[PDB]
DNA sequence: TGTCGCTAAGTTCACGCAGTATCCTGT
């Protein structure tokens, strides 16, 4: 009722980049090449056996994460030697470690501990005293290098916190120099109103897709939300798989006129899918022979290449997860986004939030960020935004539905080699 | 015959009588297999008992030469080896192996001493030779019927017995184990001088034993009951009594006190045994113990065994080891066998036909017929 | 019928020495 009678349909709630006309048109995915970013590491494309984590394996994965990031930072900063975190230090020493909270609550400036890696510290921890640090921004699981002293052997006092070093951007090949600008419409779940299971917002978005004919449509989960009031109280008369199959059929068949490449990203809130992160792609739907080349069932997180433009995307609410734990000396979202980019992982928070199941071997294998993406799609319960963080266009399109009321989606234009202005324009628009 | 005259006659014989052409035909086996004659082992025994082995020759000419040069007292034929025996020193250790040889049997009258009464040790007479006459028939029949060996050369050993050379290609490729199996199959009289009962047949008579007893029966009456007279007096028939269960022994003794002829005593023994049934084969066990051939399994088991060559000269009797015609076996007489002295007298009394003028000719003829059969088998095959 | 020398690393085979395994003999 409330959604159907909305009056702000099509309103542009946020804008960035070159001004464009009131109407956006795309190439219908004609001269479009969508693939997974070809990096050294193989992508997650199939289910991996889970529910069996050895504490030793978790220890090894965390330790190697710290060690690898510290090695890269040491080469970049020309640091001579790292020192064990636990040992006393009367003079200033450089220490590599990861941040954490001394208790189970939320991190605060008086509860910070630094845990070293196995190579340099035997995994030992030390309390941290942030009284002598003038400026800082710390979240649990953050790999840091600090110059400080430990006079009592019991409390590390940092004096310098080395800044993060983001990965270099992608240097596109000339193969896509002559390709036109590409239009991407991105939306995130939930796709149905809190009190309905009819997917009205999804129908409106599909109508928008057919109207504007974008080159890529990135749909992020959930598609059958686990927190939907109907799902939790067991009022559904059909199986979860059937509802999800109906939703996917609606999406794929309804986009036939647009000829738009669909990129489907699962969510941890998908009640019908495996609850593990990194999430494998959906595998319960077989597109018809006429839609096989258009539909891309990708994994969470995903690094996509679109005519040379690298788009990073994750369904996980990274900003909400890290905002609850980040502590700063004095834009918060920009700081968190820079933290994500500099840590070079799509989920650097450790321990994770209570709402995400992390398989740490898969996390090690499939969460490293190959490069710094040209566009980074990070849907969040927080407010929509389009930010420029260290040259990367971070887009939060919100969620298509916000409770009983309609939500928002985003549309942006990407061209490889433009001007670094790989993102010509971007807009958060209302549904 | 004067054995001091042996060194005088040996050369002439080896020069003008020893049948070298047929000998090479034999040991060369139609040239089918290369190096067959060239890998054959020979051994020579010279004057003053000097023994040499690992002698091999390239062809008939070399053999004739080295033999006429050495003038050996004994010639033994051995195995065909993997290489030439003459170069056995040159062959790497373990790589010198005996590979093929005729299957051979040696039957020696001396092994019958505990059961013959006319002679002893190396003495033979017409009364005991029938034992050999039996053996050749008993064995050769088996070799022609049970095993299917088709080329069999029987040769007089010169003094105490006979040898058999079974030369079928199959018989020449038999392993040691197969040879031992063949020997044990043919062998019935088992035991030494310390055993009295050497034959213990089972309830079932194996067909081979039935056919050997059938062959024995034809001769038994003449050999044992007429000639040998194995029941002449108590000192001898005590043995045969010793070969049967004690239960009837007394019953027999009184009967043997009223019998005048050993044929009568045999009839009485057979009747008494028949009256007494598991012992129904006891007379057969006695016949076998007095008539069946004795075989030294060591002679036939080993591939590397050196056996007296045909047409050798016996160092003591001087007789020639002549082949025996199977058909005319009943006419064979080991005392009429040509001696070397007789055939040298015959030779010095008148090129490739000199031997046809001696008494050696019919035996070379039998050998030539045997070699002709071997050639027919080599061709037809 | 004469075909220069020695020195040295290297391959392929033939054997010691020791260790592991499986397969035997008879009536
Ligand atoms: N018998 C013999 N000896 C040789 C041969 N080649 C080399 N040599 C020996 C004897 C030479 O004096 C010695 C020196 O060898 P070199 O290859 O250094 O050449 P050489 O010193 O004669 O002259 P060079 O180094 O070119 O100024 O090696 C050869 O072919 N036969
Ligand atoms: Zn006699």
């Amino acid at each position: 009722q409330k959604y159907g009678s909305r009056t702000n349909r099509g309103e542009v709630v946020t804008t960035y980049g070159e001004l464009q006309g009131t109407t956006w048109n795309g190439g219908s995915g004609s001269n479009t090449n969508v693939e997974l970013f070809t990096s050294l590491d193989e992508p997650l494309t199939k289910m991996y056996k889970f529910m069996f984590q050895k504490l030793m394996d978790i220890r090894e994965v965390v330790s190697i994460k710290i060690e690898e990031l510290g090695a890269s930072l040491k080469d970049h900063f020309q640091i001579d030697e790292f020192t064990s975190v636990s040992l006393p230090a009367q003079e200033t020493v450089t220490v590599l470690g990861q941040i954490g909270c001394d208790s189970n609550g939320k991190l605060n400036s008086k509860s910070v501990i630094l845990e070293g890696d196995r190579e340099h510290s035997a995994g030992m921890q030390v309390p941290v005293d942030l009284s002598e640090l003038k400026d800082y921004s710390l979240f649990p699981g953050q790999v840091v290098i600090m110059e400080g002293t430990n006079s009592t052997g019991r409390r590390f006092v940092p004096t310098k916190l080395y800044e993060g070093v983001p990965l270099p951007f992608h240097q596109p090949s000339k193969e896509f120099e002559e390709c036109p600008q590409q239009m991407v419409i991105t939306a995130c779940g939930p796709f149905t109103t809190s009190d309905t299971i009819t997917y009205d917002a999804l129908k409106d978005l599909i109508d928008i897709v057919n109207r504007d004919r974008p080159d890529i449509c990135i749909l992020l989960g959930p598609f059958l939300d686990a927190k939907h009031e109907q799902i939790e109280n067991l009022q559904l008369t059909v199986t979860f798989e059937d509802v999800f199959k109906r939703c996917l059929k609606m999406i794929i068949e309804g986009t036939r006129p647009s000829g738009c490449h669909l990129v489907i990203v699962p969510s941890l809130r998908d009640v019908h899918h495996d609850p593990v992160y990194p999430q494998p792609p959906f595998s319960c739907f077989e597109p018809a022979k006429e839609d096989k080349e258009r539909v891309h069932f990708v994994a969470d997180p995903c690094t996509l290449s679109v005519n040379g433009v690298v788009i990073g995307m994750t369904s996980t609410d990274l900003l909400f997860h890290m905002g609850a734990e980040e502590i700063s000396s004095s834009d918060r979202f920009s700081r968190i986004l820079r933290h994500i980019l500099t840590q070079r992982s799509y989920y650097p928070l450790y321990p994770p939030n209570e709402e995400i199941n992390i398989d740490y071997e898969a996390l090690y294998s499939y969460t490293p960020m190959p490069v710094t993406p040209d566009v980074f799609i990070v849907p969040s319960e927080l407010r929509y935004f389009i930010k420029d963080v260290t040259g990367c266009i971070c887009i939060n399109p919100g969620r298509l539905t916000k409770g009983l009321v309609g939500g928002t989606y985003a549309r942006f234009l990407v061209k490889s080699g433009a001007m670094r202005s790989t993102c010509i324009s971007a807009q958060v628009v209302r549904v | 015959y004067d054995p001091a005259s042996l060194p005088d006659v040996l050369p002439l014989y080896y020069r003008r009588l020893f049948p070298f052409y047929q000998y090479f035909r034999w040991l060369n086996y139609g040239g089918v297999v290369k190096n067959y004659f060239q890998h054959r082992e020979f051994s020579f025994t010279l004057k003053d008992d000097v023994y040499v082995r690992y002698q091999s020759f390239n062809n008939q000419s070399e053999l004739e030469k080295e033999m006429q040069k050495m003038c050996p007292y004994k010639i033994d034929i051995g195995a065909v080896y993997s290489h030439r025996p003459s170069l056995h020193n040159t062959v790497k250790s373990g790589t010198f192996q005996a590979q093929e040889k005729e299957l051979v049997f040696d039957i020696d009258m001396t092994d019958y001493d505990d059961v013959r009464r006319c002679c002893s040790s190396a003495d033979i007479c017409p009364k005991c030779w029938t034992l050999m006459t039996i053996a050749v028939r008993i064995l050769d029949r088996a070799l022609a019927e049970d095993f299917g060996f088709k080329h069999r050369l029987w040769v007089y050993s010169g003094r105490r017995g006979v040898h058999c050379w079974v030369c079928d290609d199959s018989a020449r490729k038999l392993s040691q184990a197969e040879r031992s199996a063949v020997a044990e199959y043919l062998s019935v009289v088992k035991g030494g001088e310390e055993t009295i009962k050497k034959v213990q047949l089972p309830e079932t008579i194996h067909p081979f034993i039935g056919k050997s007893l059938k062959m024995v029966e034809r001769y038994f009456e003449k050999y044992a009951l007429v000639d040998q007279d194995i029941l002449e007096n108590k000192q001898c028939w005590d043995k045969v009594i010793a070969l049967v269960p004690e239960v009837a022994r007394e019953s027999l003794l009184r009967e043997f006190s009223k019998a005048r002829s050993s044929v009568e005593r045999w009839d009485k023994l057979s009747s008494c045994l028949e009256a007494t049934r598991r012992y129904s084969n006891i007379p057969k066990e006695i016949m076998l113990q007095f008539c069946y051939p004795r075989l030294d399994v060591n002679v036939s088991k080993g591939l590397n065994h050196l056996l007296k060559s045909p047409f050798s000269v016996h160092p003591k009797t001087g007789r020639i080891s002549v082949p025996i015609d199977c058909k005319k076996l009943d006419q064979f007489d080991p005392f009429s066998v040509p001696t070397i002295s007789l055939i040298c007298s015959e030779l010095d009394n008148v090129r490739t036909r000199d031997y046809k003028r001696t008494s050696l000719a019919p035996y070379i003829k039998v050998f030539e017929q045997f070699l002709d059969k071997l050639d027919q088998s080599r061709k037809g095959e």
